[PDB]
């Protein structure tokens, strides 16, 4: 069977540059190839069939070329609405759908916004206690989040969740949660949520106290 | 007619070759 | 125009069989073949098989042979796929497709996608909690539910600015989810904000009001 | 705009030494849109064009949809005057005189 | 893609049983520029005038298009016996106007 | 002697327009590669009378007075040019 | 291609006359006329006149008659306009234009614009001052200069993110201007930031460095 | 002469709506009308000519129609790159350029960022003292700014300057300046800058003290 190898596996642009991707085949595939686009949470959509033509509604920016055993796909001027994953397919035999390539943008740095929420009354009546820490609108991707209770380390029961890059301003987010039993929760007094990022020489700490 | 229909065996290719349009 | 409609998400035991459907609209299936495609979260796309409604001759890949039967019915323009002998490795998203590519014209139509899950857990209802603290951030927390699909909205869908909804995370056969909204200082508590949660599987609808 | 039809397009010919007759050079052009079913005033379409239009209507997407173009031409004659010399020329296929989309 | 030329486009007829099955009707496709780099006959005077207008700096509302200029008939047979002949079906030349 | 006067008359009759907007473009002609003598006199007199029907009068008087040569092409070409000018001048 | 090039900004006494120029490029002016257009900040556009280089017949509006003379020269593809009897009401922006509109084709080319000002003040040089205080805002202030045109940049043009430049304001025949830049907390004073001011009329260049 | 009246004089959209403008004539103008576009700090550019055709490079959104004595111009789906002023011109006589119509967008509210800068050392050595107050990234347009010295009102010598609507996120800005003599500045001790806006029931005040 024909095997298709796609490169590069990762990419990053500055919203004004040119982009090129290559998709090599393991055997003579004549000129039967297609280039697709898949945005998050949606079905694919054809962009370029055969080797040179364009589907209806495709703007002029996108283009593709190649023949025989080498095919390339190029975008001239990247914009902010071209965040997706791109596949290359062949049709000379049982269909194969490449491997997929991602894409990302750039912008100026920013600092996170930190919020902390304590357990509600209904949950306390139920039998558990959950503390929530939200970090919003930061850049770049990497962050470290730490929890402290009564000035001590704690790394059991934590849950973390990340969001995808926004399509409006290209900023990330994050949520952290800590779960405890009511009896254990009521025994301590102070809680803190610390965040370490690239845009600050000192951690950003948000703390609360149970008694008040 | 029967012979013509019998001789027109279906293909074994894995992709659609082209569209079909009734002679209207 | 042409439209492809599919069934809803399904959850099955590890050892049963499923029957997915795909019905066309504004088109006659006798014109061309119909393809069935599979997608896993990180393994990329794949190809299962195709069917020709006019004759009934079907083709399957070399890997899915013997555990996927495709059939068609032109009396109502519908196609069915029966999947048998599940082994907890088929949890995925399935697509119905029509493809044609030629040197002078092309046609590409895709479905919406059907989600198949395989597990031995039991259905359960969610629990909704509110969170309260020149800007204010509020949160709604959904905890302890199964299976994945669930819908969360703010103020019945009249507040869609500055709202984040983090993806679900699974631990100990139980999911979790959170949502956050930021609003200026002159719209709370001068107004009313409520989070609405709807779980279709158990047919539950809940509305919760945030108060100081 | 309307459907495919004929419309005016003219230029002026100028020379630094001689004088040309006629001055205003007239060469019309075909312009508009032809759809399905036909609402025009020209002869009926051919079989090729109706085939393409049906293909477009079924759901396909062609790489070269039908275009409104002319199908006839007529010649012209020009005269040039200058001291101690008059010349004349005849050139065919200059003025369009009909339109129909192919 | 290349310049204006002829290319394949075929369909299948299905209703009786018809002969021939594969209905062939080519199509003209490509781009014609200035100066000419093609294999078809030379342009006319109208087309070169339009191209010179476009090159001078103007902006036309209908630039030249690659289209066919010849056709041939065809004959079909239907069995269940009937025959029909229809002219102007198959394109056989291209040249932009 | 005679043709030059005709050229001067033609140039004089082509007065400039007074409209405030450009009517169309101008392109130089570089591209687009290819025994009754009484007829001409009668046609000239008819055209002169038509122009008279309505600065240029002295030139027309000189043309008429000037009114030898047997080139076949010149007479026919002058007849055609006058026929064209007949329609052109009515504008 | 076609390009229209014009002169620079001019300041004139109340009672003198001016001669503006407009030179084409990649085109022959004899093909069509040339139009001169006026624009005032709030009264909208207007029409002054047009010239035909081939013959020399010019047309003027009914309001500007007798105080605007247009001339052309085809030896170098140039046009001139002489404006006389200024009365401090002609301070405006003037444009050179080519227009053609027809049922099947059209052409429209414009210049870059020449600014004319009329006043009885005197030229003067600017004065530049710096301003110093998880984000930090810095400012550069330009005070006491004449006439309006002046250019301000940050780091010679290598810092164009989060920078604002407010428009000039006039009081007591003297202008003013300010510019502000915001940067994160890990890029100052760890680096060097300077504001550069250039006044062309007096031929002055100044660079000032911000320090704590 | 022909007089052209354009309506409406102002417009406001939500980045997803349809917009229509009308330009009526005072006399039969056949079908000679053109529609332009002018962005800030640039020369106009033709969009539509001879009532209903479309120049080279104009997208499908824009359209126009009309005849005789009434002409209309419509945009189907406004975007974020369509902030400009639109004119209607006729050509049946001496050209006239209508009156002009503006355009604006919408977004969620936001609060201003306030900074205050004191006089520099060089300016103090010169003989004057200028205090600067920057307000950045707010919405909607209206604001009130007040200056106070030693807990008292002061409304002499103030200068204010506004910026135009941003093309990146559609937010305004503002700068205020107060000028005094060196002795008078050194006679007082405390200074404050107050801002009143729609998104806060109390003013935002930023103050500084001279002694420290």
């Amino acid at each position: 069977s024909i095997v298709m190898t796609q490169t590069p596996k990762f990419l990053l642009v500055s919203a004004g540059d040119r982009v090129t991707i290559t998709c090599k085949a393991s055997q003579s595939v004549s000129n039967d190839v297609a280039w697709y686009q898949q945005k998050p949470g949606q079905s694919p959509k054809l962009l370029i069939y055969y080797a040179s033509n364009r589907y209806t509604g495709v703007p002029d920016r996108f283009t593709g070329s190649g023949y025989g055993t080498d095919f390339t796909f190029t975008i001239s001027t990247v914009q902010a609405e071209d965040l997706a994953v791109y596949f290359c397919q062949q049709d000379y035999s049982s269909l194969t759908f490449g491997a997929g390539t991602k894409l990302e943008l750039k912008r100026a740095d920013a600092a996170p916004t930190v919020s902390i929420f304590p357990p509600s009354s209904e949950q306390l009546t139920s039998g558990g206690a959950s503390v929530v820490c939200f970090l919003n609108n930061f850049y770049p991707k990497d962050i470290n989040v730490k929890w402290k209770i009564d000035g001590s380390e704690r790394q059991n029961g934590v849950l973390n969740s990340w969001t995808d890059q926004d399509s409006k301003d290209s900023t990330y987010s994050m949520s952290s949660t800590l779960t405890l039993t009511k009896d254990e929760y009521e025994r301590h007094n102070s809680y803190t949520c610390e965040a370490t990022h690239k845009t600050s020489t000192s951690p950003i700490v948000k703390s609360f106290n149970r008694n008040e | 007619t029967r012979l013509v229909r019998a001789l027109r065996v279906p293909p074994a290719r894995a992709s659609a070759p082209r569209l079909a349009l009734d002679p209207d | 125009e042409v439209q492809l409609q599919q069934s809803g998400a399904e959850l099955v035991k590890p050892g049963a069989s499923v029957k997915l459907s795909c019905t066309a609209s504004g088109f006659n299936i006798k014109d061309t073949y119909m393809h069935w495609v599979k997608q896993r979260p990180e393994q990329g796309l794949e190809w299962i098989g195709r069917i020709d409604p006019a004759n009934g001759n079907t083709i399957y890949a070399s890997k899915f042979q013997g555990k996927a039967t495709i059939t068609a019915d032109t009396s109502s323009n519908t196609a069915y796929m029966q999947l048998s002998s599940l082994t907890s490795g088929d949890t995925a998203v399935y697509y119905c497709a029509l493809f044609i590519t030629t040197a002078t014209y092309a046609m590409d139509y895709w479905g919406q996608g059907t989600s198949v899950t395989v597990s031995s857990a039991k259905t359960t209802a969610p629990s909704v909690y509110p969170l309260a603290p020149s800007s204010v951030t509020l949160g709604c927390l959904v905890k302890g539910y199964f299976p994945e699909p669930v819908t969360l909205t703010w103020n019945s869908g009249s507040l869609s600015s500055g709202v984040h909804t983090f993806p679900a995370v699974l631990q100990s056969d139980l999911y979790t989810l959170s949502s956050s909204v930021t609003v200026t200082s002159s719209t709370w508590p001068s107004q009313s904000i409520t989070c609405n949660v709807a779980h279709p599987a158990s047919s539950t609808k809940v509305d919760k009001k945030i108060e100081p | 705009d309307g459907p495919c039809a004929l419309r005016e397009l003219s230029v002026d010919l100028r020379a630094e030494r001689s004088v040309l007759i006629p001055e205003t050079y007239q060469a019309n052009n075909c312009q508009g849109v032809c759809g399905w079913p036909q609402s025009d005033r020209n002869p009926r379409y051919g079989n090729h064009v109706v085939l393409l239009l049906k293909m477009q209507a079924r759901g396909a997407a062609l790489a070269r949809p039908p275009c409104c173009v002319p199908t006839a031409y007529a010649g012209k004659l020009l005269i040039s005057l200058s001291e101690e010399r008059i010349s004349a020329h005849h050139v065919p296929n200059m003025v369009a005189t009909e339109c129909g989309c192919r």
